[PDB]
């Protein structure tokens, strides 16, 4: 068959430029055309541009036409999407995806290329306690997870011994350009006396790795 | 440019029960030379790359299980799962490849379907040590409701918050089938400082009437 | 059981000047289209409508190759919705084209030292083609507003013109060879199939 | 093996409208180009029609343009040249062929029909016996008919050795005279018995010649 | 229209012979020649396809050249099944055009012809015309003069002659003459004779009857 492999994820700062790869390797490749499909974060799939490799015949969706190049290098099987000055608006996942031809239907994909576009600069994350109310059959605590660019962060509760119960909530976005998010653990344990509550937090793109307990106030 | 509108937006529905989801295009999408509509559905799972589920309006990719068929003609199709299983909670896409610019459908967020449950609500003040750097966020947990929809609303001193929370929800639980929402409620430390009581209002149709979860800034 | 005679068209000791472009009808046979798409010998391979990773799997009523010699910056006028002398006056594909072009280059077979000038073009034409139709007249073209009867001169060209293929021409002025397969299904027994149709 | 099989020629009034066939088989009538081409009698060839394997595109020569059209029948797998207001020019041998290539190149050929233009009225022939006196000779005289063709055999079709049949001439009355003869041995002439067979389709006689010393 | 022009128009050449026959074209014509084979009474044979290319069930003796305005049939060896008419074709476009054909005859040994006369038979006397039948069999070359002659009184515009194409075995002729007189002149005079003149002959051969014997 055929499969496509696409370059790693990015971290920009606002007017750079950029330039993904998306390479195919598999029997007749010489018949594929190559795609590019953005995905903004929440929405759905936005056709971008089609190019055949073989001769760089390249066709722009009219909603992004103007705003992109779309090229190929066929002597390493590879096509490409750039961009000259990348704007926060720019920030999605981009899909490569092919097709045997024109008027075909996209039967290979990428596995997609994170896009980050943002003024802001690597930074670990301050973890503040959700502390369990003294009030409370079932008690409820967790840890803030604020103020860290870029994303992920991972979070474990007690070295990930405690599993059930545990909703770590997606990540969102701050006016200030720093993410944040919620772990929280259902813990029915009364208990609330050395029964030992850490979260966990890593943020390998800044080595940030914090242990934080959470105890009633 | 043949425009495509899927309905509806969201489906649930039971395991090993039927879930249908249609697809109009503004414009037939009908190639005369072998009598074939140019109409594909693509199936996508969180973190994933979509997936050729079916072409041509109905051929099955190679692989693809018997349960999902494509069927429509002229500006009308539909994707129908004849048994839903736990694997097919999913976001689905029709797409035409008539011509370029090829499009895409909106989407159909396909979940499984569940008996109504109320979300266990709680509320979380600020720590201290955040307070010392002079931001405060309150935190609201909606703990492992069903249906999704739910509404929550922050008052300060029973005035009404607006553009100062930002909520977030899990995916539907491989186990419970249901859901979880936090919202953060972030303001400065002096605005913080100016007010009392903190309320966290929860309405939803596991709910008769809205839960409101509240503290009073410096109590125990 | 009968094997679809496609050796025929690509592998041809020389090929139809591009005006003059031939045309097979093939059904009634097996192919293994794989031949075509696992080569490393073609240069380009546009197929349109139909994927060719696909085509084992198919049955269709007829397959049209049609072939033919170009140079190369004309090559990607062989697609529909081309603009052009070839797509115009020579060789015309319909919007809803269901098939594949696929060209190689074909300067050691067909330039020659000294120059091959057996190769011709269409230049002059009083319309535009309908899609696959072929026009061998050699009529006069009045090109202003004298008429010509039959004569060349001024403003009186005949239609024909040779490409003038010598090894040493740059890759665009190079000849290329051309196989056209078109697919068609009517309301008819599919016949020409892949092996696993 | 490919074959053209043509019918439909014969004597028609000038002015008048005749239709040509040409029967295929060992191809299929619409996958290759097809053509007419006419020979009036002891001249060349002038190609008339011609019909195209791509888009049916169809050709004629100026000579029987708005008079002719070339048309085919696929469910009969056969080509077909309508023929209007024709004149006595029009007479000829025609043809019809098959071409491989885009560009013309007639590689099979119908075996020809001929088509005849003229007032005249058709009469079939008298045959007189040319008689051997006394290696000798003997003949047939097959004079005073109208029109073409006369085929004459010799003994059913066995005796085809020495056997000359002369081109046919016209004669000053306007009806065709032609004579076939035949050398056998000398001493043979007792013994054997000579018969020929004259056939006019046009006229649909047929005379069995006995022609003795 | 695209003029083609062969040459020679005609030609003789024993068996065995290489035969050159030359076609030139108005206009280039790349290598879009076509040569053609017609032998009497039968369908012209395609010998030559794209100036040299031979057509299947063509012997090798059969060859083809040129291109652009000039073209090139050669028979290798001339046989005596040759005897045709040869025409090339350009296949460039519409409208097809020919040459005018070329006539390739056999030369062969000087053969005098064997003279016959066949006197009226008696159903025509009945319808009441006389045809008398002069026979030149087997001869060659095909120059022959045939001379009527009644009371050894020269006849003129009363005979016609039609000749056969030459063989395709022995490369010779045969040619009938037909004397038409009406049946009261036929009843008038008494000898009738045919004198044949022939490279084959020392002097002319007269063949003769006297009406009404055996
Ligand atoms: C067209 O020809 C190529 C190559 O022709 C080969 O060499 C010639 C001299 C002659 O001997 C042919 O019979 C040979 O096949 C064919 O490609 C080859 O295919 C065979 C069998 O599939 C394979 O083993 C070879 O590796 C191929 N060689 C290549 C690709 O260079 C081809 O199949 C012929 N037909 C078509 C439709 O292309
Ligand atoms: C094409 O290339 C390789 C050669 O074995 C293989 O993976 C594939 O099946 C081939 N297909 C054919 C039909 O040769
Ligand atoms: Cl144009
Ligand atoms: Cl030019
Ligand atoms: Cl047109
Ligand atoms: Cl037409
Ligand atoms: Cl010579």
């Amino acid at each position: 068959q055929m499969q496509l492999v696409q370059s790693g994820t990015e971290v920009k700062k606002p007017g750079e430029s950029l330039k993904i790869s998306c390479k195919g390797s598999g029997y007749g490749f010489i018949t594929y055309w190559i795609g590019w499909v953005r995905q903004m974060p929440g929405k759905g799939l936005e056709w971008m541009g089609i190019i055949y490799p073989g001769d760089s015949e390249t066709r722009y969706s009219p909603s992004f036409q103007g705003q992109v190049t779309i090229s190929a290098d066929k002597s390493i099987n590879t096509a490409y999407l750039q961009w000259s000055s990348l704007k926060a608006s720019d920030t999605a996942i981009y899909y490569c995806a092919g097709g045997s031809g024109i008027s075909t239907p996209m039967d290979v994909w990428g596995q997609g290329t994170t896009v980050t576009v943002s003024s802001a600069s690597t930074k670990g994350p301050s973890v503040f306690p959700l502390a369990p109310s003294s009030k409370s059959g079932t008690a409820a605590l967790g840890c803030l997870v604020k103020d860290y660019f870029p994303e992920p962060v991972t979070v474990s509760w007690n070295s990930g011994a405690l599993t059930s119960g545990v909703h770590t909530f997606p990540a969102v976005l701050q006016s200030s350009g720093l993410y944040s998010l919620s772990s929280v653990v259902t813990v029915p344990s009364s208990s609330l006396g050395t029964q030992t509550y850490i979260c966990n937090v890593n943020h390998k793109p800044s080595n940030t790795k914090v242990d934080k307990k959470v105890e009633p106030k | 440019d043949i425009q495509l509108t899927q309905s509806p937006d969201s489906l649930a529905v039971s395991l090993g029960e039927r879930a249908t989801i249609n697809c109009k295009s503004s414009q037939s999408v009908l190639y005369s030379s072998i009598n074939k509509n140019y109409l594909a559905w693509y199936q996508q799972k969180p973190g994933q790359p979509p997936k050729l589920l079916i072409y041509w309006a109905s051929t099955r990719e190679s692989g693809v299980p018997d349960r999902f068929s494509g069927s429509g003609s002229g500006t009308d199709f539909t994707l129908t799962i004849s048994s839903l299983q736990a694997e097919d909670v999913a976001v689905y896409y029709c797409q035409q490849y008539y011509s370029t610019p090829y499009t895409f459908g909106q989407g159909t967020k396909v979940e499984i379907k569940r008996t109504v449950a109320a979300p266990s609500v709680f509320i979380f003040p600020p720590s201290d040590e955040q307070l010392k750097s002079g931001t405060a966020s309150v935190v609201c947990l909606l703990n492992n409701f069903y249906p999704r929809e739910a509404k929550v609303q922050w008052k300060v001193d029973n005035a009404l918050q607006s553009g100062n929370s930002q909520e977030s929800v899990t995916e539907q639980d491989s186990k419970d089938s249901t859901y979880s929402l936090s919202s953060t409620l972030t303001l400065s430390k002096a605005d913080y400082e100016k007010h009392k009581v903190y309320a966290c209002e929860v309405t939803h149709q596991g709910l008769s009437s809205p839960v409101t979860k509240s503290f009073n800034r410096g109590e125990c | 059981t009968n094997l679809c005679p496609f050796g025929e068209v690509f592998n041809a000791t020389t090929f139809a000047s591009v005006y003059a472009w031939n045309r097979k009808r093939i059904s009634n046979c097996v192919a293994d289209y794989s031949v075509l798409y696992n080569s490393t010998s073609f240069s380009t391979f546009k197929c349109y409508g139909v994927s060719p990773t696909k085509l084992n799997d198919l049955c269709f009523t007829n397959v049209y190759a049609d072939s033919f010699v170009v140079r190369g910056d004309e090559v990607r006028q062989i697609a529909p919705g081309q603009t052009g002398r070839i797509a115009g006056y020579n060789y015309k594909l319909p919007d809803d084209f269901t098939g594949c072009v696929i060209a190689w280059n074909s300067n050691n077979l067909d330039s020659k030292v000294g120059g091959n000038y057996n190769y011709l073009y269409r230049l002059f034409r009083k319309s535009n083609l309908k899609p696959f139709e072929r026009d061998i007249s050699t009529e006069i073209y009045q090109a202003g507003s004298t008429p010509c009867n039959g004569v060349e001169g001024f403003n009186c060209y005949f239609p024909l013109q040779s490409y003038g293929f010598h090894p040493t021409n740059g890759v665009g002025y190079q000849p290329y060879r051309v196989v056209v397969l078109s697919f068609e299904l009517l309301n008819a027994p599919a016949t020409v199939c892949g092996p696993k149709g």
